[PDB]
C-alpha cells in the first residue's frame, strides 16, 4: 500500500572520508601472529563515500556494483532494513531484509514494490505494529524464506547516550549473498570515525540472482528520530592484513593507497 | 632471531655445545 | 654453514598419491639427482664447520 | 634387509664404510575418518508423503521445497510404497546426492492410470492433466490407497479431466470447467448435444478391482544444477579418533595427519587454522566444538649405517627425526634401540666412551665397529 | 547390415547393460546371473527389480 511522499527533491549528495574502515575477515580461517596478504573486494582506504543523513529525512534509491559498505552512526534504531534486486517490479526476484525490535525476515518472492516504498512504525492500518508487508503487493511466487533473532539489537554502556556505529558489508559472489558486520560505541558529531575494527561474517544465503540496485528501510504530518547513513562501493584490490596472537585482524594496509 | 611436504632439515654433527667447546 | 636440507621428491611432487608417482617414473633418475645435490651440500656443512 | 636396500640403491654388491640414504619412512594412515555437520533441518516429507488428504490429478498440487536435508531412509526403506521408481539415479545414491530446486507434486489416480504418470505415455491422465517429459530426471513414488481414499458410495471428490480440445504439455495445469465441443457445432449455455462438461469424478469404492482401486502419487520433481544448492541428501559422519595418524575429512577439508587437541581459541565464525605458509595446521570439530592441531603423519629418511661389506654384514638404521615410539608401526622387534637428537637409531649399542668420529650419525653422535 | 541384419530383429547379437563395476582391460564376462538394481536379494531365475 503506497503512502507516497515525493516531498524532498533530489539533492546534491554529501561526501565524507572513510578512513581505515570496513575491512572484513576474507574466509573462516584462523591465521595468527601473521602478516597475510589477500585479494578480494574491499573498500579503498581514505576514499570519499556518499554521506546521507536523516525536517531531517533521507530515503534515496541507488545502484549496486559487486558489493557495498553500508554504515550508520545512529541512536534509537530508526534504520531497519534493505531491498536488493535488478528491476524492482516482479519481472525478476528481488531479495528483502527486514528487522524489527528483534527478529529478522529474509525473503526472495518477486515483490512488486512502489516508487517510494518504506515501512514506518506501524499504527492503525490493519492493527498496531503490522507485518512487514507495506513495501509491496505480491508474494505468490515465494522462492525463499529465512528468519533469525537479533540481527541489529542494542548495546548498553549507560543506555546508549553516544551514537553507536553499526557497519555492514553486503556482497554477492557465486550465487551466495553474504553479510559481515560490527557494532561499536564512539563520540563524534558528523563523521565516520578515524579508527580500526573488523567486520565478522554474520550470515550467508544461496539466493543465486542478478542483483543491481538497493534501498534502505527506516521508520517514522509525521515525526521521527534522525541520524546519518553512509554508502561506499567495494573495489578489486590487494590488502596486507595483520592478525594478532589471538588470530583477529588487528591492523590492515591497502597496497594501492 | 630464528617438517612439511616431504621437506626436511638435518641436524649438524657439531652441536652448539661442541662448537662452544672448540671455541 | 647454513641449514642442511633434504627432500622426499615423491612426497613434494606426488604427496600421498600413487597415481602421480607413476607419471613421475616416466622422468626417471631426476629425483635422485636432486637428492644427491642436497646430500652433497649437507655433508659440506659439517665439513665447513 | 636394510643392507640389501643400500646395495640396491647404491647399485653395488660390496659397499664401502659409511652412512647411506635409502627410501624414506612414512607412517600409513590407521583408518579413514569422516567428520561432517549433524543431520539437522530435514525436508517436509511428513507433510508431502504423509499429508492426510491429497489433491485431484486434474488440479495437481506443486509443493515447492528449499533450505533442508533430504534423508530418504524413512522413505525407500519402508515397504509402504508399492511403486517407488527412480528414472535418473539409483534410489540408494540419493543420500549422497544434491538437488537445486525441488517441487513435490501430490495427487490421486486409478492404479490402471499410475503407469501413465511414467514419462512418454498416453491415456487420459497423460493426455489431459499430468504428462511427464521424455527426459524426466526426478523420481516417482506411488502407492495403493484403497484403505484411505475409497468410499462405499464412491469417492467422487477425487476427479480426472476426461475431455480436452487438445493433448497438453509437460507441467501444464488446467482449472477450466468450460464446455467441451465434441461436434463441429458451436456449444452455448451449460449443456446440449455433443456439449460435454470436461471433468469426471472417480468411483473409488473399497470393493474396486486392484488397479481400479485408488492410488496416491507423489512426483518428486526437481530441476537441477543451474543455481546454488539449497537442498541435499544427508552427509553421514563418524566417531572422532585422536593421537593416531589417519586420513581425515572435516566438512570437505579432506587430508591426512595425527589429530591432537589444540590450545588455540577460534572466534565463533572460524573453522580452519592456517600457517605462515597458508598450509592447514588446525581445525574445529563441526559437532562437539573444539580446536584440533593437525600434525602430518610422522615421516623421515631411512639411513643405513654400515661398516664396509668387505668387513661385516651387520648393520644399523636411522629414522631421521622420528621418536622411537613411532617406529613400531613398521626390525620393530627392536632388541637394540636408541633415541637421539638425530632420530631413532635401531640395530646398534650405545657406549659412554667417546671415541674419535668414525661414521657420522649427526647431532653429536658417531658410530663404529668394535669389540 | 547386408550380412547380419533381418527385418523382424536379428536378436542373436547381445551386449551387457549391468555389472558389479567396470570390467578390467581385456576381461570377458560370460555371466547370466540376475542383477540386483533394488536393495532386495533375489534368489531364483527372476524377481521384482
Ligand atoms: C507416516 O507417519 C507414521 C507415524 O509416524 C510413520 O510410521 C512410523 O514408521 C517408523 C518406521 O517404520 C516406525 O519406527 C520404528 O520402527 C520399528 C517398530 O515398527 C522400530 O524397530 C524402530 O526402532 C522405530 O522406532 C514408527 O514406529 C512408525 N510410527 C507409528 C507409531 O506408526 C510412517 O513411516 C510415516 N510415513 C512416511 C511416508 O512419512
Ligand atoms: C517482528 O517480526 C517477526 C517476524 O516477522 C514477527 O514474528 C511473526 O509474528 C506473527 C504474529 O505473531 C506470526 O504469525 C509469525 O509466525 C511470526 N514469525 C515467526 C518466524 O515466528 C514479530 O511478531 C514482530 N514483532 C514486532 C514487535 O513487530
Ligand atoms: C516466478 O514465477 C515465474 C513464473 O512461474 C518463474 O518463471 C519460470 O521459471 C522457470 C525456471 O527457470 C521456467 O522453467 C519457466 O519457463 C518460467 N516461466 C515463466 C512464465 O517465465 C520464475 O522462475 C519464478 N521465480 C522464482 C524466484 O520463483
Ligand atoms: C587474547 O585474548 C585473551 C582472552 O581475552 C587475553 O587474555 C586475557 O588477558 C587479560 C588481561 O591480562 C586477563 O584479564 C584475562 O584473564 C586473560 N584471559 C585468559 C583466558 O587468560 C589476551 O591478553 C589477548 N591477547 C592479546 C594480544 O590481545
Ligand atoms: C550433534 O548432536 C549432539 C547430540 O546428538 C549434540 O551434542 C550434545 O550436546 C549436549 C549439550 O552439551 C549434550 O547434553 C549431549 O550429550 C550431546 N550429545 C552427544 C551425542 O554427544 C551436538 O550439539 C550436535 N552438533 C552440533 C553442532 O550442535
Ligand atoms: C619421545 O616421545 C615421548 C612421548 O611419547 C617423550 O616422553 C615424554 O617426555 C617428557 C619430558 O621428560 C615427559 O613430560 C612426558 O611425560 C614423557 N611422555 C611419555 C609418554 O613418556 C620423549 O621425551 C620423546 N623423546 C624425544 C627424544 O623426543
Ligand atoms: C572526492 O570528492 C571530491 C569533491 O569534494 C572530488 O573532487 C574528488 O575527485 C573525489 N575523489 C575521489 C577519489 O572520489
Ligand atoms: C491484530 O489483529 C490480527 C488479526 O487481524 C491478530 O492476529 C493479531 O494478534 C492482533 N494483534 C494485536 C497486538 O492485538
Ligand atoms: C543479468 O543476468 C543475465 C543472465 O545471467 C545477464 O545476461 C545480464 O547481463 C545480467 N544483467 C546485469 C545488469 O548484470
Ligand atoms: C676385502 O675382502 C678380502 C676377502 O675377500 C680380504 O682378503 C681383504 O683384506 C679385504 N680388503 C679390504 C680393502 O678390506
Ligand atoms: C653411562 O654414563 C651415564 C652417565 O653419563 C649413565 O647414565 C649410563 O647409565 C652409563 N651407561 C653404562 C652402560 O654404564
Amino acid at each position: 500500500q503506497c503512502v507516497n511522499l515525493r516531498t524532498r527533491t533530489q539533492l546534491p549528495p554529501a561526501y565524507t572520508n572513510s578512513f581505515t574502515r570496513g575491512v572484513y575477515y576474507p574466509d573462516k580461517v584462523f591465521r595468527s601472529s601473521v602478516l597475510h596478504s589477500t585479494q578480494d573486494l574491499f573498500l579503498p582506504f581514505f576514499s570519499n563515500v556518499t554521506w546521507f543523513h536523516a525536517k531531517r529525512f533521507d530515503n534515496p534509491v541507488l545502484p549496486f556494483n559487486d558489493g557495498v559498505y553500508f554504515a550508520s552512526t545512529e541512536k534509537s534504531n530508526i534504520i531497519r532494513g534493505w531491498i536488493f534486486g535488478t528491476t524492482l517490479d516482479s519481472k525478476t526476484q528481488s531479495l528483502l531484509i527486514v528487522n524489527n525490535a528483534t527478529n529478522v525476515v529474509i525473503k526472495v518472492c518477486e515483490f512488486q514494490f512502489c516508487n517510494d516504498p518504506f515501512l514506518d512504525v506501524y499504527y492503525h492500518k490493519n492493527n498496531k505494529s503490522w507485518m512487514e508487508s507495506g513495501v509491496y503487493s505480491s508474494a505468490n511466487n515465494c522462492t525463499f524464506e529465512y528468519v533469525s533473532q537479533p540481527f541489529l539489537m542494542d548495546l548498553e554502556g549507560k543506555q546508549g547516550n553516544f551514537k553507536n556505529l553499526r557497519e555492514f558489508v553486503f556482497k554477492n559472489i557465486d550465487g551466495y549473498f553474504k553479510i559481515y558486520s560490527k557494532h561499536t560505541p564512539i563520540n563524534l558529531v558528523r563523521d565516520l570515525p578515524q579508527g580500526f575494527s573488523a567486520l565478522e561474517p554474520l550470515v550467508d544465503l544461496p539466493i543465486g540472482i542478478n542483483i543491481t540496485r538497493f534501498q534502505t528501510l527506516l521508520a517514522l504530518g509525521w515525526t521521527a528520530g534522525a541520524a546519518a547513513y553512509y554508502v561506499g562501493y567495494l573495489q578489486p584490490r590487494t590488502f596486507l592484513l595483520k592478525y594478532n596472537e589471538n588470530g583477529t585482524i588487528t591492523d590492515a594496509v591497502d597496497c594501492a593507497l | 632471531t630464528l617438517k612439511f611436504n616431504g621437506l626436511t632439515v638435518l641436524p649438524p654433527l657439531l652441536t652448539d655445545e661442541m662448537i662452544a667447546q672448540y671455541t | 654453514s647454513m641449514t642442511k636440507t633434504s627432500v622426499d621428491c615423491t612426497m613434494y611432487i606426488c604427496g600421498d598419491s600413487t597415481e602421480c608417482s607413476n607419471l613421475l617414473l616416466q622422468y626417471g633418475s631426476f629425483c635422485t639427482q636432486l637428492n644427491r645435490a642436497l646430500t652433497g651440500i649437507a655433508v659440506e656443512q659439517d665439513k665447513n664447520t | 634387509d636394510p643392507l640389501s636396500e643400500t646395495k640396491c640403491t647404491l647399485k653395488s654388491f660390496t659397499v664401502e664404510k659409511g652412512i647411506y640414504q635409502t627410501s624414506n619412512f612414512r607412517v600409513q594412515p590407521t583408518e579413514s575418518i569422516v567428520r561432517f555437520p549433524n543431520i539437522t533441518n530435514l525436508c517436509p516429507f511428513g507433510e508431502v508423503f504423509n499429508a492426510t488428504r491429497f489433491a485431484s490429478v486434474y488440479a495437481w498440487n506443486r509443493k515447492r521445497i528449499s533450505n533442508c536435508v533430504a534423508d530418504y531412509s524413512v522413505l525407500y526403506n519402508s515397504a509402504s510404497f508399492s511403486t517407488f521408481k527412480c528414472y535418473g539415479v539409483s534410489p540408494t545414491k540419493l543420500n549422497d546426492l544434491c538437488f537445486t530446486n525441488v517441487y513435490a507434486d501430490s495427487f490421486v489416480i486409478r492404479g490402471d492410470e499410475v503407469r501413465q504418470i511414467a514419462p512418454g505415455q498416453t491415456g487420459k491422465i497423460a493426455d489431459y492433466n499430468y504428462k511427464l517429459p521424455d527426459d524426466f530426471t526426478g523420481c516417482v513414488i506411488a502407492w495403493n490407497s484403497n484403505n484411505l481414499d475409497s468410499k462405499v458410495g464412491g469417492n467422487y471428490n477425487y476427479r480426472y479431466r476426461l475431455f480436452r480440445k487438445s493433448n497438453l504439455k509437460p507441467f501444464e495445469r488446467d482449472i477450466s470447467t468450460e464446455i467441451y465441443q465434441a461436434g463441429s457445432k458451436p456449444c452455448n449455455g451449460v449443456e446440449g448435444f455433443n456439449c460435454y462438461f470436461p471433468l469426471q469424478s472417480y468411483g473409488f469404492q473399497p470393493t474396486n478391482g486392484v488397479g481400479y482401486q485408488p492410488y496416491r502419487v507423489v512426483v518428486l520433481s526437481f530441476e537441477l544444477l543451474h543455481a546454488p544448492a539449497t537442498v541435499c541428501g544427508p552427509k553421514k559422519s563418524t566417531n572422532l579418533v585422536k593421537n593416531k595418524c589417519v586420513n581425515f575429512n572435516f566438512n570437505g577439508l579432506t587430508g591426512t595427519g595425527v589429530l591432537t587437541e589444540s590450545n588455540k581459541k577460534f572466534l565463533p565464525f572460524q573453522q580452519f587454522g592456517r600457517d605462515i605458509a597458508d598450509t592447514t595446521d588446525a581445525v574445529r570439530d563441526p559437532q562437539t566444538l573444539e580446536i584440533l592441531d593437525i600434525t602430518p603423519c610422522s615421516f623421515g629418511g631411512v639411513s643405513v649405517i654400515t661398516p664396509g661389506t668387505n668387513t661385516s654384514n651387520q648393520v644399523a638404521v636411522l629414522y631421521q627425526g622420528v621418536n622411537c615410539t613411532e617406529v613400531p608401526v613398521a626390525y620393530s622387534t627392536g632388541s637394540n634401540v636408541f633415541q637421539t637428537r638425530a632420530g631413532c637409531l635401531i640395530g646398534a649399542e650405545h657406549v659412554n666412551n667417546s671415541y674419535e668420529c668414525d661414521i657420522p650419525i649427526g647431532a653429536g653422535i658417531c658410530a663404529s665397529y668394535q669389540t
